[PDB]
RNA sequence: UCAGGGAACUGAAACAUCUCAGUACCUGAAGGAGAAGAAAGAGAAUUCGAUUCCGUUAGUAGCGGCGAGCGAACCCGGAU
RNA sequence: GAAACGAUGACUGAAUCCGCGCGGACCACCGCGCAAGGCUAAAUACUCCCAGUGACCGAUAGCGCAUAGUACCGUGAGGG
RNA sequence: UGUUAUGGCGUGCCUAUUGAAGCAUGAGCCGGCGACUUAGACCUGACGUGCGAGCUUAAGUUGAAAAACGGAGGCGGAGCGAAAGCGAGUCCGAAUAGGGCGGCAUUAGUACGUCGGGCUAGACUCGAAACCAGGUGAGCUAAGCAUGACCAGGUUGAAA
RNA sequence: AACCGAACCUGGAGAUAGCUAGUUCUCCCCGAAAUGUAUUGAGGUACAGCCUCGGAUGUUGACCAUGUCCUGUAGAGCACUCACAAGGCUAAAACCUUAUGAAACUCCGAAGGGGCACGCGUUUAGUCCGGGAGUGAGGCUGCGAGAGCUAACUUCCGUAGCCGAGAGGGAAACAACCCAGACCAUCAGCUAAGGUCCCUAAAUGAUCGCUCAGUGGUUAA
RNA sequence: GUAGGGGAGCGUUCAGUCCGCGGAGAAGCCAUACCGGAAGGAGUGGUGGAGCCGACUGAAGUGCGGAUGCCGGCAUGAGU
RNA sequence: GCGACUGUUUACCAAAAUCACAGCACUCUGCCAACACGAACAGUGGACGUAUAGGGUGUGACGCCUGCCCGGUGCCGGAAGGUCAAGUGGAGCGGUGCAAGCUGCGAAAUGAAGCCCCGGUGAACGGCUAAGGUAGCGAAAUUCCUUGUCGGGUAAGUUCCGACCUGCACGAAAGGCGUAACGAUCUGGGCGCUGUCUCAACGAGGGACUCGGUGAAAUUGAAUUGGCUGUAAAGAUGCGGCCUACCCGUAGCAGGACGAAAAGACCCCGUGGAGCUUUACUAUAGUCUGGCAUUGGGAUUCGGGUUUCUAGAAACUUGGAUUUCUAACCUGAAAAAUCACUUUCGGGGACCGUGCUUGGCGGGUAGUUUGACUGGGGCGGUCGCCUCCCAAAAUGUAACGGAGGCGCCCAAAGGUCACCUCAAGACGGUUGGAAAUCGUCUGUAGAGCGCAAAGGUAGAAGGUGGCUUGACUGCGAGACUGACACGUCGAGCAGGGAGGAAACUCGGGCUUAGUGAACCGGUGGUACCGUGUGGAAGGGCCAUCGAUCAACGGAUAAAAGUUACCCCGGGGAUAACAGGCUGAUCUCCCCCGAGAGUCCAUAUCGGCGGGGAGGUUUGGCACCUC
């Protein structure tokens, strides 16, 4: 009860909503084939988890031609996919 | 900090158009009518605050 | 009677010829015993502290007035 | 145990523990200004070791 | 197994809400099993399609002198 | 608790097909759904009984009993 | 090896304790019974094995002197925040002060096993006074009811 | 129904038990604690402190010397404050001569003590992360205090050392006191404190004295 | 060297595997001057009348002097 | 003395002065009675009774009697007003949708018992500020001081009887004061008689003893178990030194073995238990009360409504009070006992009961609470914060150790800017002549600083005017301090300020006290969540508000007592006995000599002081034994 657990002043607000699967650029570029990912290959590409949508963010910085279909992506990730050429699709 | 019916008081605050709380104890003893000071609200700051409420 | 009084603290926190850092609390005192020299600031409670880094120097006047200063290290 | 969740025992990347500062939460204020934004960020881990035992699974 | 009725010590390091637990006990009805069942539903896909059972979701979502503590369901995998 | 919905003890007791209940105060929209009638194997639980087994006991162990609810105790429930 | 005479030395054991030969606890003696477990896909560590940027299965199905199948799910894989959200950045704030953190100069996991702990259950074994539920008792005793039985002998001498 | 401030039997029920007892095979390596803070807390729990194991770091530890600073005790002193001793002086006081007392007075003031740097030199532990703890009732003596009666095998702190958990020699006996820390063996030798007439090991030793009391081997005015 | 942590090990039961022994006598029981750093383990002798060491690994209802502990037997007081 | 009396009670330590008792009193109850058992509108006891009856309560034959105080409490009765639940009623506020509309909340008026309020009652609880003791009694079963004071009896009388009265704290139905008789009652005294005794003796029998037969028990670490003195956890056969002592029994004794017996029943400890209590907390049987249901009709009063011929009336009327009817319902009678029936009916009657809800009352029951410190506990005291001393020249440090303060204040006592300098004495000055205001002289301050004290302060923090809101927002390099959580100080960066010409200073006050973690809610702001979606409800974030949570790190939102009827778990951690150490107080001795002793201190006597002994006193301490 009273040993420094209560007496501790927090409330906050609990939600914990939508959580995206992290897909590193560093993985996608460098190795493999640029296999033209979509949502298909992700199963065998060792990105298979599911339960949640898929999201792409920039980690490793390298030039390649790549085209990735995910649910969402970041600004600098978009920038890095386009800078080395490519496209990232999103549903409406 | 204890509070009750007594003299002085803990006084509340607001401004022209600015929405803000200074909360300074006023004192009804010698003089309290105007609680007016210069205090600086949400945005533009730099204005007059009426702590008279 | 039964009034157990109080803990307080005081003491002189950083001694002479000690290398302190900027922000170090030098002396905890009541009034001004030690007075702020060159390099040394003084807070509300008349604490003496350091504005820079360097060797700590004590100045003694015949008591009645004292000083703490900081000689640069560099 | 289900208390410590929305309240902060919160765990970090290093497996350290976030409580911060209680100084005055809601009742009993009307003293100074930097005690009030003195609502903080900070903790010791001496009592973290047994803290997160309460938060263990949903950290 | 279903139902009518329904404890306290104990836990909260005291104690009233809480916990013990619808547990123990009494009672009624019945079979080899019972209960349950054929959406005025679950649910957020304009998905699913009676019930029960197991795994699982998941100590999650939540309930609480927000204390001690309590704790789902949908999806999904199987028995049938 | 903002407490919906099911459930009833009391008092009240509307529609029925451009109708009716639901979707967690509430409204619109949107979407699922037809209550106030019954029956309904199988997957499930248990071990009085029988069988087969065991890094289960082997006479102070193993059920209490290598048979005994006997001797024995109690008015008795009961114990043994 | 057995026994012994003399010499020297010599304050039972256990618990409980500041302190025990204690005039403090326990215990007649010998035998046998007799106390730190077990359970969960719990948590956290040490060691060990297998794969390893991946590692495992659960229920069940099929075989069952045998084990295989079963990817539902779980753990790594990104952090920050009250959250919406954003992302190697995230937060508080009107941009620069900081908390958390990735980079590190570099720090890989997961499944199984044994063990060190933790949590939930009796949780090392033995010990309460009590509390609650359902029943058994007035053949003892406390009274009631119905119905029967009983009080040698002597003294006293009221109303009418 | 031989034990009624709520009968008896079974059951919940292995109630709960901050309480008491008990807790069995061996050798080895470490090694404590009875302090601090909070507690419907005081014989109890949590955290810290002290123990052990493992990893890393790897002299940062340790004593002692030099240099540097901080201090207001012992003492002392009367310059402030309170107290007080004889006299001078003059509407009590002030004031002068002489003279003292002080934890809550101080013009002064050590020894020692603490921080830091350094190694001039000897040593040889420290620190961080992670696993398991136990102890949170102390005792005595010398020193420095408060209580107390300048009593107590008292009580409460500070400080060393020992017992605690320490056997061995000494002090008849005798936890703490004196000397000294037991790995094992021996019918070998040197010493410490203590001792050297007989009971027991060892000079009924040496020289110069003192005491005639059994002082020695029961205290004072 | 006490609580406490760490390390090596001894013994008992069951279990799998290996080596085996036993009516020219098993386990157990009894005596003993030997071995081992200890838990312990051998040798020969005496009883016994069916079974049983040793090695390696695994699993424990696995090691008693105490608990006014449990069952049993037998002492003391005493020929009182 | 006590009770009047026979009687009755603690099976197994109390037979009584306890209980009962006839008699007395208060009060309740009109009869399906009050009242009581009861899941129950069943039934029954009251009672096949019915107001010289029935319950409850307290006193306790009989006799004389029973006083003052209705403030508080209860109880009855009262009524103007004050407060109060559902409920009828519904101004308004709000969401939502294009809208009809659907929906969150909601007051005024009206609404019951009860409660505040008035009165009264004491053979109601009561008391001797509501009044204060009428009679009677009084050193009593009551009396502390106390063996009260006289007296009686006795050789002597702490008891006893009688008086008195100063009744520590008698007193009138929790009865006062008497009373013949009664008593295994209780106290004092006589007579008688005795082995109770001075003071024991002899005799008997039945056990004790011996022999033959049968033959237990509690206890038991093992014993090969002496005395003194000392030491040891403080009371030694088992340690030391010294003494003693040939081996083994039988009859006997009870000093020791802290002998046996029962996990001390005393005491303290346990956030142990149980019985009881009440104006502790909380619920509740029970009970009262408003509305709704069974539950209906008509006359009549009153608020209104809709319909309609000239502010009237007719009226489907809707509700409230009275009145009254009757088919519901209740209930008695008649050949058919509890019922069902037909009835003349009889009576009650829309009540009563009963069901749902509303508010009250509710130790009748029921679950629980009722801190700690503490030289045992209790009572007193103390719980947080600040300052100095203790505190052993660093920090630190306990005690129911030595002194004092805080729970605020300050719109200016703050920011800045500018100037000013105090206390006190001597001399001389009119309301003066200790102290005023003014004046010159000295004046490291001997003053001042809102409050406690320490430190600090003369180049000011002291005293003053000027302008003013830094008593700001966003943040924090680096440190002091704490086990933690708290706490403290702070350069500098920004947005924006204030004073100054300026360097610059300011994020409250010379500093150290002027305080409250969490939780649950109130208020303003921001718009993050918001459950099919767009909203809204509710939540979240930034401010803020409510704490003698004062036992002050805070136990629940909500809590007092008693046990001698007591129970369990423990404590020699901790009282009372004894011992132990101590020796203050207690007992005793000695030193001094002031004086008394006519004269002479020391025949005797020894003030004022001083030094020891003893361990028999009341203690301190808590060491062995709970
Ligand atoms: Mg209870
Ligand atoms: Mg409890
Ligand atoms: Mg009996
Ligand atoms: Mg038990
Ligand atoms: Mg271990
Ligand atoms: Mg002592
Ligand atoms: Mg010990
Ligand atoms: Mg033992
Ligand atoms: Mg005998
Ligand atoms: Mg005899
Ligand atoms: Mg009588
Ligand atoms: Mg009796
Ligand atoms: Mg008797
Ligand atoms: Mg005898
Ligand atoms: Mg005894
Ligand atoms: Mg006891
Ligand atoms: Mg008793
Ligand atoms: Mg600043
Ligand atoms: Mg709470
Ligand atoms: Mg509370
Ligand atoms: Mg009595
Ligand atoms: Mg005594």
């Amino acid at each position: 009860r009273s040993r420094l657990i209560a007496r501790l002043p927090k409330r906050g607000f609990n939600n914990v909503g939508t959580t995206y699967e992290v897909v590193k650029l560093s993985q996608l570029q460098d190795l493999e084939d640029t296999t033209f990912d979509r949502d298909t290959l992700e199963a065998y590409r060792l990105v298979r988890r599911k339960n949640r949508p898929v999201k792409l963010l920039a980690s490793g910085e390298i030039s390649r031609a790549v085209t990735v279909h995910v649910d969402a992506a970041s600004a600098a990730a978009i920038k890095a996919v386009e800078a080395a050429g490519g496209r990232v699709v999103l549903p409406e | 900090a204890k509070d009750g019916p007594r003299i002085i008081v803990k006084m509340e605050s607001s401004a022209g158009t600015g929405f803000y709380y200074t909360t300074t104890k006023n004192r009804r003893n010698t003089q309290a009518k105007l609680e007016l000071k210069k205090y600086d609200p949400v945005a533009k700051k730099h204005v007059v605050f009426r702590e008279k409420k | 009677n039964g009034r157990d009084s109080n803990p307080k603290y005081l003491g002189v926190k950083k001694f002479g010829g000690e290398v302190v850092k900027a922000g170090n609390i030098l002396v905890r005192q009541r009034g001004t015993k030690f007075k702020a020299g060159q390099g040394v600031g003084m807070g509300r409670d008349h604490t003496l502290f350091a504005l820079s880094d360097g060797k700590v120097v004590f100045i003694n006047k015949g008591k009645g007035a004292r000083f703490i200063s900081i000689e640069a290290a560099q | 145990t289900h208390k410590m969740a929305k309240r902060r025992i919160k765990i970090t990347g290093t497996g350290k523990v976030m409580a911060f500062k209680s100084g005055k939460r809601h009742q009993n204020t009307g003293k100074s200004g930097d005690e009030i934004r003195g609502k903080g960020k900070g903790f010791v881990l001496a009592k973290a070791e047994w803290a997160r035992m309460k938060l263990m699974l949903p950290r």
